């Protein structure tokens, strides 16, 4: 059915930056949540935008560092990550809804903040 | 040049000066707890986390101080005459063109960043953070103190026929710098404003118009019927409120009209609708924001 393509993780030094791509490109969805989890933690929701791209909103733990942002033209979601920390180690998936909480999920892309990165 | 000390020989009748001093006072209550209860919201509540609510925040700020000169003018207007002094003059004139242009260029910024997020989404991931607001907020103070600072220096209390007038006094010649200052602001308040909201608001509508979704096209119809319909609501606001008393200052620097009652009232009005721009403000960006609204 959808099938969303998650682009952008891996591994980062502390204090680096990532940014995460999500697209559907048969437009059969709209990619607009991110959501996360971490090793022995529970899902938790990290930034979403609404469909115009204007409102984003973020969780409390991400909204000085993260920002979120969605290119109507070709329905792609991205998440701007700075300042990495250890916490923002995580599976970090992207969420989709259908033009008809969230109705498709990516499988995930793993994202590790670590000092043995370059 | 007159300025706050309004020819009005031929004094005001009964039910004139209520209405007069009605509107200062409503408005001044109005912009003062509509600004507040943003602002404490905002420090309650929703913290200045995110580069929205910095921009509202700077907004609401601008919009309480603005109305807080209104007191001063109603007075002004009571008695005919500026009674607060030369120190208390030069205060309330900067402050009031202060926060004029600190309110006009955050409502714009707000245009702006809403039509980079549509327009240049992978750009806005740079540039709608809370560090680049807060940079924002400063370049657009610096920007509002070329006319904020000066004021301060020109503005003084000098006598007009018994009367005090709380004015601005110019270099030589007095009629090139004074007309050059009302131009300024009209073009830095009004025109500029103006342009920018409707171009910056009109390329977002165009570009959420032409995206085709092989879908649901009611579900982008309706976003579209309603993302429309607030930009037309912010601009007629804007429009309708900053208008008239910019219109009016330019007049009375061309032309000498009939001093009588409907311009006296006209006057005033038009003063009033500028600073009713500050009554809405909250209504228009913060308390119908879309994560503002869910705070509540
Ligand atoms: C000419 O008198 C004013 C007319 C509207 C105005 C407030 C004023 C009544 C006046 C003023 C400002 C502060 C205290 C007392 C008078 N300063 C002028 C203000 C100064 C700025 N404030 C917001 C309004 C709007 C305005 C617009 C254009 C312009 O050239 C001047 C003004
Ligand atoms: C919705 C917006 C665009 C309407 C703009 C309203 C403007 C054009 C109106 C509002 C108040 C009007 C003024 C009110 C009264 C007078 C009296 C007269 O002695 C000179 C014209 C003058 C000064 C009018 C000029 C035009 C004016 C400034
Ligand atoms: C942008 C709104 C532009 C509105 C400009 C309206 C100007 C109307 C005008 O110039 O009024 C003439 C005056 O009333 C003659 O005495
Ligand atoms: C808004 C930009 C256009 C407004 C026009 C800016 C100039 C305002 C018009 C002033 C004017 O036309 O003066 C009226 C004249 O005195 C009547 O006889």
């Amino acid at each position: 059915q959808v099938q969303l393509v998650e682009s952008g993780g891996g591994l980062v030094r502390p204090g680096g930056s990532l940014r995460l791509s999500c697209v559907d490109s048969e437009r059969t969805s709209y990619p607009m949540g991110w959501f996360r989890r971490a090793p022995g933690k529970e899902r938790e929701f990290v930034a979403s935008i609404t469909w115009s791209g204007i409102d984003p909103t973020y969780a409390d733990s991400v909204a000085d560092r993260f920002t979120t942002s969605r290119d109507v033209a070709n329905n792609t979601l991205y998440l701007q990550m700075n300042s990495l920390k250890h916490e923002d180690t995580a599976v970090y998936y992207c969420a989709a809804r259908a033009p008809v909480d969230y109705d498709y999920w990516g499988q995930g892309t793993q994202v590790t903040v670590s000092s043995a990165a370059a | 040049g007159s300025h706050s000390l309004c020819p009005q020989t031929g004094s005001p009748s009964m039910v004139t000066a209520i209405t007069i001093m009605a509107l200062y006072s409503i408005v001044c209550v109005v912009g003062l707890f509509g600004n507040f209860l943003v602002m404490y919201v905002i420090v309650r509540y929703t913290k200045m986390k995110t580069a929205t609510n910095i921009y509202i925040f700077n907004l609401a700020l601008a919009d309480a101080l603005a109305t807080s000169t209104l007191p001063f003018q109603s007075v002004n207007y009571l008695m005919g005459t500026w009674p607060f002094g030369n120190i208390l003059c030069k205060i309330v004139i900067s402050i009031d063109y202060y926060n004029m242009f600190t309110s006009i260029f955050t409502l714009c910024t707000m245009s702006v960043d809403r039509y980079i997020a549509v327009c240049h989404p992978v750009k806005a991931l740079d540039f709608r953070t809370p560090r680049n607001a807060k940079i924002v907020n400063v370049c657009n103070w610096i920007l509002s103190s070329a006319i904020g600072l000066p004021v301060m220096f020109m503005a003084t209390t000098k006598y007009r026929q018994g009367s005090i007038d709380c004015t601005l006094t110019f270099s030589h010649p007095t009629w090139y710098w004074e007309n050059l200052l009302k131009i300024c602001v009209f073009i830095f308040a009004f025109i500029m404003p103006v342009l920018i909201i409707t171009v910056c608001y009109g390329l977002m509508i165009l570009r959420l118009k032409s995206v085709r979704m092989l879908s649901g096209s009611k579900e982008k119809d309706r976003n579209l019927r309603r993302i429309t319909r607030m930009v037309l609501v912010v601009v007629a606001v804007f429009i309708v409120c900053w208008t008239p008393i910019h219109i009016y200052v330019i007049i009375k620097a061309l032309i000498t009209i009939p001093e009588t009652t409907f311009q006296t009232v006209s006057w005033h009005f038009c003063i009033a609708l500028g600073y009713t721009n500050s009554c809405l403000n909250p209504v228009l960006y913060a308390f119908l924001d879309e994560n503002f609204k869910r705070c509540f």
